[PDB]
């Protein structure tokens, strides 16, 4: 809210590298178990 | 799959990015209302008590707004939300005691839609930019949208179970833009063909033509009653045209008060004999033609579609070019109200006395048709004895049937001319055809004289059986009555074989319209 | 700048219609009393129904509707009844209402007609018009009907069940002496009942300095009020409207200071 | 509450969570009996 | 129900007395559904022995 | 389904003339004469009886 | 009336007229399809004239004090089904009256009309937004469902039926009765293809009358005839006027060839009217004669099914969806009207840029997101503690915001899930 | 006349006859986010993500897909407040 | 309920007042009366009486909308007369006309108690 509401001027495309894929992901180490809930 | 999740129409790229579903939008039937200005619309009270408009609180409107918030969702002119500075949206329906609510500068009340608001109004298919003009709200008892009639030409509407939508601008910037860009008095002339789109319409046109005849005299009481309906009247009563034996005003003398400013125009009436500008009486016009509006007053002439409708150089076009966009509105409204309140004195109707021909005419029409049949028989027999000579680029059948068709066309034209020849000044068909309100000069002849000759695929009725058209004829009959020539009128009724051919013609004429809409819509979407 | 001296002359008088003639008056006054025979003459009619048991063929709101259009004798006691919105009582009281009661049960095998002879009231002044019988519903062996209704007072602008008159004829100038209407061919038109022309004429000669006078009326009645008290109660009702408006007016231009 | 058979019209009180059948008729279409709170209409 | 070919939609003369000539719906199904005339009778079948 | 109690246009009471109308057509009267023996002289009040279909007599065939 | 035993059948959407009448001008091939035992229409007295402008462009003026005597009045039935079901071993439904403290998922509606069973007894007056069937589901306590009316019914519960359907589950049917009086939106049509709505209703003291007090029930515009040429409409009202005066019933077998306009004209003169159906009408407001003579006579009209009580609806800040946050229909039958593609172009040609934005963004799914400045990727913002952190760039200082529609947001999120980074640089 | 002239000028502007059709619009110097609104979103956008295409957002359909002021009329410009005229401006609040 | 009750057409509300005066500022000696909860029955009976006054220059009335209940009357008189005078003098002349016609009627019906013939 304090950050200014501004505009968009250019949209650039491109493929993203596995580097930032691992760096910005939220579940560190990775999702490992195929079962979602346990109890 | 993921690429399957964002498909074309109804995917995520072509079904929810540019075309979507909005709120603050109502929909219902439309019905006429001649008592509304051309820039107003009539809204029921159940729709107006549902849509809202957020109004910022300023020390100029604090008392009125806290009064409105005293009464909420029960009285009609109320409010149903308060949005304070923190974003807190409180609901007036659940608050226990309303009086504790004290509005403060910066708060934002959510008002009920009242009179004077601005809305946007469009019809089902939007073709040109005149199919979405900004109206102004005026609230009425029952539950249909009410709008004037001269605006039905842009929307292309009619009141047999139609429907239209309205959207309510929520902000204030959008309200100002709609007000100074797309209000309906600002879109009278169109850039497509530089001529007016709104003109006088169905019922007022027929009466305006009769109101401006040479012999229409009004007494005193009626002139006062008519002047009561002028919204731009200065307050003076003009001197009558006939002071003695008793004062009588004229139609043109009262119409000269509706015409705004001091405009100038010269038109002609739709029955102007072309041989009138040649001889004398060029500026006298025994038939009272050659409309002349000099210095803003009708001097001579009858008014019709050529002089009040939507054509280039009309009276409304000139009034828009010279006076502006805010005076032509009053022009329209005054014309409509005054002429309706005189028409309920003069009256108008159509019956079957207007559809009854005369003895001589019936006789003459029969004779022309009997001669037409004789000519077709001669040509056919002459072709069998092989006495016909084809013309360059024409087969014998062509040459044959096109000569027969030419003879049939000549007979039909003669019958139509005879039918036109016999009408009276009191006739009610001629009264809607002459003023240009509704109809054409061929419907008169089709009702009175002859329906004419039917044809499918642009050619005579084909041989659907083998060498026959119906099992009631003999083979290879090429006469007129055996291949589609209906020689009765709609009044005298049709015989069965003619009722079938008429049905065929109507059917093809009915299919073409069903195709046309889809074709044109798609091609316009592509081009745009 | 003053009023006129109209003169009345009655031609017929039965228990269901009056024919009279009003000479020497203005057209606007002769019409404003034609709309009062219809709208603003008060009368009694049913306006509140409550059904206890209805096992007939017609649903509940069908029977509640065929009851309101039954005409009740409103001859003399309409002037003693208050409007139920003015009276200081509760929802209902014998000062502004009349209570009815119906209760019919069919036991024999032959069908039964539920006429208006079954509406039983408490006040012997207001009864349905029976002194044939209007049909309400037919019942089969094993069906029944019973209800309670109240009958208020009102006039014909509320609902078309409160107007006391059938068709009200009215006409003036039986021959186009004024040419108010214009015939295209004046020979095909039948001659009016009140005309005084010859058998071989069509219209009287035009006279320009004329004015409509001698209006002809014919007022029928549905059965509630006599045909001569429909008129007396109309003139006495229109007079009391102007007389009340003059109060509000003088009260306005007096409070102008 | 109280139900009415669809053939013999003999009222019979059916208790909650109980099969739906008449008596003296053996039928399986029941109509609920009309209420007893009263509603008022207008002849208008 | 959307083909633009007119020849399966137009009225044939052979329909005399067996299909009603006037009764048909508008829209996109013009001439595709039809009602049969009053005395028209459809056969049921037999053996030729 | 059942004869209306009032003509829609005039307001004249019609609902008490249906049994007498059937009784006159019963003996020998034409519809034009039976309507005159009852006092219906405007063509708006004659349409009421002349074009009435009595459906109530067919809903009394279903046992209650 | 569509079938004689309409009392038993619990159909959905059944219409029934009060007073049907058989025609006064009949074809001889109507005795074989039973059109005089189940008719649909009423013979009305029609006048073809222009009166006050409220019957222009296919409309009709109609007598108000004839509607008050039963003219074209009708009724309207409708049925609702409910079936109790055991979808699971524990999830089971049952008809019962939901109580406030035990059941939980109920709204703020009244539940007093329901009986102990859970159904409404016939006879009550159920209005819009009332509950009629109380059905509670047991929770793995008791989570109640129910069925509510649509909006704006104002019916009366006709009868309630209880029985067992095919697979043996108890189920009930409920029929609601509602009376429909003609008003000024309803659609009326003749027997010759002239449909039209109703424009206004005048009382009897205002309609034009004849010289013996016969006011018309319907007034139609004379302009409807000359363009479509339906002269069969002008003869059945001339033939009909002879049939009411003589006492017969006319004959209109198509190509009979037995009737001419001239023949019918001679008979009418004997009775005592202008020969061509024409008559002299008086004005109803001022009592003056009308200069023209009006063509009047009886005709046979029908009342079509499209009434106006069923086509009116409005939306103003109603319920919205959950996934895309787009306006959704609610219990009040009333959602929004679509703002299509062709409407998006009339506004562009108009030059209205604010109104085009309001209708597509501020009226439909408004939304706000936070966007980083150096990169063009969305950022994490927890406005409760005022922490604006950009991951991947370790930016906490220069974060931004971009107000955009919601349907465009999850379009960007489904592009990031396919190894595409759409960057919304503000410069 | 202006409408005919403008149409038959924009129809023959790039030198050759390109029909107003599916594959006549498919070919011009247009952005990637406009050809994704026409039935071949994913493949052309995969091409774009592989080749690294930019997008200047100068269009109108481009700018209403993201909810911004399209550069049509009423958007062809932007306003600035000046601090000088405010001086001699009155003040009720 | 989107339809008004029937009593709204003649029954006055609490805040409303039946008659209201405003002076027209475009011409001298003009006035504009606005009667509330009224219709053509009363509107037309007044106008015809004002025209019979030889000191009245203008007189007319209109019902601005047939779906609302309100009429408007405009009057203009000579400079030695008052619109409020001409209005109230008109009413007292109607009342003097109706009460007279009632007497002449009640006499005519009892003129044939048994019958004249
Ligand atoms: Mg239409
Ligand atoms: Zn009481
Ligand atoms: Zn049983
Ligand atoms: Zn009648
Ligand atoms: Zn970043």
């Amino acid at each position: 809210s304090a950050c200014p509401l501004r505009t968009i001027k250019r949209v650039q495309f491109g493929v993203l590298s596995p580097d930032e894929l691992k760096r910005m992901s939220v579940t560190e180490g990775g999702i490992k178990y195929p079962e979602t809930t346990e109890g | 799959s993921l690429k399957q999740r964002l498909k074309g129409k109804e995917g995520r790229v072509r079904g929810n990015l540019m075309g979507k579903r909005v709120d603050f939008s109502a929909r219902t039937v439309i019905t006429p209302d001649p008592n509304l200005s051309i820039d107003q619309v009539g809204v029921p009270r159940s729709i107006a008590a549902n849509m809202t408009f957020a109004e910022i609180v300023t020390p100029f409107n604090i008392d009125r707004l806290q009064e409105l918030v005293r009464r909420g969702n029960s009285q009609y002119p109320g409010a149903k939300y308060i949005i304070r500075d923190n974003g807190d949206r409180i609901d007036l329906r659940f608050h226990p005691k309303p009086s504790d609510l004290h509005l403060q500068t910066g708060y934002k009340v959510e008002r009920h839609m009242c009179d004077g608001d601005i809305v946007i109004f469009n019809r089902q298919p939007t073709l040109h930019k005149m199919s979405m003009m900004g109206h102004r709200v005026r609230i009425l008892p029952w539950s249909t949208f009410r709008l004037n009639l001269s605006v039905t030409t842009p929307y292309n509407a009619d009141f047999d179970g139609d429907e239209m939508n309205l959207h309510l601008p929520q902000s204030l910037e959008t309200r100002a833009e709609i007000q100074e860009l797309a209000m309906v008095p600002r879109m009278i002339v169109t850039p497509q063909s530089n001529r007016p789109v709104m003109g006088i319409v169905q019922d007022t046109l027929t009466a305006v033509r009769k109101f401006t005849k040479r012999d229409v005299f009004l007494e005193r009481g009626e002139v006062m009653n008519l002047l009561m309906f002028l919204s731009t009247w200065d307050g003076k009563v003009p001197q009558p045209a006939i002071l003695k034996p008793r004062p009588l005003w004229t139609g043109k003398q009262i119409f000269s008060l509706i015409i705004p400013g001091h405009i100038n125009c010269i038109r002609t009436h739709s029955t102007h004999p072309d041989d009138e500008d040649s001889g004398p009486y060029k500026h006298i016009s025994p038939g009272d033609t050659k409309v002349v509006v000099e210095n803003g007053e009708l001097i001579m002439g009858i008014l019709c579609k050529k002089s009040l409708g939507t054509s280039a150089g009309s009276l409304v076009h000139i009034s828009y070019l010279e006076m502006g966009h805010d005076i032509t509105r009053l022009f329209y409204s005054n014309i409509q109200t005054v002429i309706n309140n005189w028409l309920l004195i003069e009256g108008h109707t159509i019956g079957i006395g207007d559809s009854i021909a005369d003895s001589k005419t019936y006789q003459d029409i029969q004779n022309t048709i009997k001669k037409a049949k004789q000519d077709v028989i001669e040509v056919i027999e002459k072709a069998h004895n092989n006495e016909l000579e084809p013309t360059p680029g024409n087969t014998l059948r062509q040459t044959f049937e096109n000569q027969v068709n030419r003879i049939l066309n000549d007979a039909r034209d003669k019958t139509g001319s005879s039918a036109q020849k016999s009408l009276s000044e009191y006739n009610n068909f001629k009264s809607m055809v002459v003023s240009g309100a509704k109809g054409s000069k061929i419907n008169i002849s089709q009702v009175i004289a002859v329906v004419g000759q039917q044809n499918v695929e642009g050619k005579r009725i084909p041989f659907g059986f083998k060498h026959r058209t119906l099992p009631h004829f003999i083979k290879d009959d090429y006469g007129p009555e055996s291949r589609g020539f209906v020689e009765n009128s709609y009044l005298a009724g049709l015989t069965p074989t003619e009722f079938f051919f008429h049905a065929m013609g109507g059917r093809e004429g009915l299919i073409d319209t069903a195709v046309k809409t889809a074709e044109t819509g798609y091609i316009q979407r592509r081009l745009i | 700048p003053y009023a006129n001296q109209p003169t009345v002359r009655i031609t017929e008088l039965t228990d269901e219609n009056v024919k009279f003639i009003i000479e020497n008056t203005d057209l606007a006054v002769a019409n404003s009393i034609r709309r009062v025979f219809i709208a603003e003459v008060p009368i009694i009619a049913i306006d509140w129904v409550q059904i206890d048991a209805n096992s007939s063929v017609l649903h509940d709101e069908f029977i509640a509707h065929r009851l309101g259009l039954i005409p009740l004798t409103s001859d003399d006691i309409v002037d003693k009844l208050q409007y139920s919105r003015d009276c200081t009582c509760e929802e209902f009281c014998p000062e502004c209402s009349v209570e009815f009661t119906l209760d019919v049960r069919c036991n024999e095998d032959q069908t039964r007609h539920v006429t208006s002879r079954d509406l039983i009231s408490n006040s012997p002044r207001v009864i349905p018009v029976t002194s044939d019988d209007i049909l309400i519903v037919k019942l089969r062996k094993g069906q029944e009907l019973r209800l309670r209704a109240y009958a208020k007072k009102g006039f014909g602008k509320e609902h078309a069940k409160w107007n006391p008159t059938a068709g009200v004829a009215f006409e003036y100038d039986p021959d186009n002496a004024l040419r108010h209407t214009v015939y295209p061919k004046p020979e095909e038109w039948p001659k009016s009942e009140y005309s005084e022309l010859d058998e071989d004429e069509s219209q009287a000669p035009y006279d320009p300095n004329g004015k409509p006078e001698r209006f002809y009326y014919n007022v029928e009645s549905c059965g509630s009020l006599r045909p001569e008290t429909i008129v007396l109660s109309a003139l006495s009702g229109l007079k009391k409207k102007l007389s009340d408006l003059q109060t509000q007016l003088s009260h306005e231009i007096q409070s102008d200071v | 509450m109280i139900y009415i058979c669809g053939e013999c019209h003999t009222e019979n009180e059916i208790k909650s969570r109980d099969p739906i059948r008449c008596r003296e008729c053996g039928y399986r279409i029941m109509y609920k009996k009309r209420t007893k709170r009263l509603v008022v209409f207008d002849a208008r | 129900r959307d083909g633009k070919l007119a020849k399966p939609r137009q009225l044939h003369n052979t329909l005399w007395g067996m299909v009603c000539p006037a009764e048909t719906p508008e829209g996109h199904a013009v001439g595709l559904v039809k009602n049969l005339a009053l005395m028209a009778y459809i056969s049921v079948g037999s053996q030729p022995s | 389904m059942i004869i209306p109690v009032r003509c829609f246009t005039c307001g004249k009471i019609v609902g008490n003339k249906w049994e007498a109308y059937l009784g006159l057509l019963q003996a020998e009267y034409t519809e034009g004469d039976a309507l005159d023996a009852l006092g219906l002289k405007r063509y708006c009040c004659r349409r009421m009886l002349l074009a009435h279909v009595d459906l109530i007599e067919k809903l009394l065939n279903y046992a209650p | 009336v569509y079938i004689t035993n309409f009392h038993v059948r619990m159909d959905t959407l059944a219409h029934v007229l009060y007073y049907p009448q058989k025609p006064l001008v009949t074809t001889r091939s109507m005795e074989y399809l039973r059109f005089r035992e189940l008719p649909a229409g009423i013979n009305s007295i029609v006048a073809i004239a222009s009166y006050t402008g409220y019957n222009q462009e296919d409309s009709v003026i109609m007598n108000r004090s004839a509607v008050d005597r039963g003219f074209f009045r009708s009724v309207f039935y409708r049925s609702y089904k409910e079936q109790e079901s055991k979808k699971g071993f524990d999830q089971e439904e049952v008809f019962e009256k939901p109580t406030r403290e035990t059941c939980q998922g109920m709204r703020h509606a009244i539940y007093d009309k329901l009986d102990d069973d859970g159904l409404i007894a016939p006879g009550v007056r159920v209005s819009g937004d009332d509950v009629i069937i109380g059905k509670t589901v047991t929770l793995p306590t008791k989570r109640d469902c129910s069925t509510f009316l649509r909006t704006s019914e104002t019916g009366i519960v006709d009868q309630v039926m209880v029985t067992l359907n095919q697979e043996g589950y108890k189920f009930c049917k409920i029929r609601v009765r509602s009376v429909r009086i003609p008003q000024i939106g309803d659609k009326f049509a003749s027997r010759h293809g002239q449909k039209g709505t109703c424009g206004i209703q005048y009382r009897q003291e205002d309609m034009p009358f004849t010289c013996e007090g016969i006011t018309p029930d319907i007034i139609i515009n004379p302009h409807a005839i000359p363009s479509r040429m339906t002269i069969g409409h002008l003869i059945e009202c001339l033939q009909g006027k002879v049939s009411a005066n003589k006492g017969e019933i006319g004959d209109a077998t198509p190509f009979n060839d037995a009737v001419n306009v001239q023949k019918i004209s001679n008979l009418l003169s004997d009775y005592g009217y202008h020969l061509r159906g024409n008559e002299v009408l008086y004005n109803g407001f001022t009592g003056r004669k009308i200069t023209s003579q009006i063509f009047i006579g009886p005709t046979y009209y029908q009342r079509l099914k499209h009434m106006v009580d069923d086509k009116i609806h409005s939306r103003a800040r109603g319920p919205i969806q959950i996934l895309n946050r787009q306006p959704m229909e609610g219990r009040s039958r009333d959602g929004g009207l679509r703002f299509g593609e062709m409407e998006r172009d009339c506004q562009i040609a108009h030059g209205a840029a604010q109104f085009l934005r309001e209708r597509l963004f501020e009226a439909s799914d408004p939304y706000q997101v936070h966007v980083c400045n150096l990169c063009g990727i969305m950022a994490i913002a927890n406005t409760r503690t005022h922490t604006y952190e950009c991951r991947g760039c370790r930016n906490k200082t220069q974060i931004s915001l971009v107000r955009m529609p919601y349907a465009c947001k999850l379009l960007f999120q489904e592009l990031m899930s396919m190894s595409i980074a759409p960057r919304m640089m503000s410069v | 006349y202006r409408h005919l002239a403008l149409l038959c000028d924009t129809m023959t502007c790039r030198g050759h006859l390109m029909a107003i059709t599916r594959h006549g619009v498919n070919r011009q110097d247009t952005g990637p986010l406009m050809k994704c609104s026409f039935e071949e979103t994913v493949d052309v956008l995969m091409e774009a993500a592989a080749h690294g295409e930019s997008d200047p957002m100068k269009g109108v359909s481009e700018n209403i897909m993201l909810g911004q002021l399209a550069p049509a009329g009423t958007g062809c410009f932007d306003l600035l407040l000046d601090a000088e005229k405010c001086k001699y401006g009155m003040e009720i609040p | 309920m989107n339809a008004p009750p029937a009593f709204e057409s003649f029954l006055l509300f609490e805040g409303e007042k039946k008659i209201t005066i405003n002076k027209d500022t475009k011409v001298p000696n003009a006035c504009l009366f606005t009667i509330n909860k009224e219709d053509h029955t009363l509107g037309n009976i007044i106008k015809s009486q004002l025209l019979k006054d030889p000191q009245v220059l203008f007189a007319g009335y209109k019902v601005p909308h047939p779906l609302e209940h309100k009429i408007i009357i405009r009057v203009q008189t000579t400079p030695d007369y008052s619109p409020q005078e001409a209005f109230t003098n008109a009413i007292t002349d109607l009342i003097s006309e109706l009460s007279l016609l009632e007497e002449r009627f009640r006499v005519a019906i009892k003129d044939k108690q048994e019958g004249i013939e």
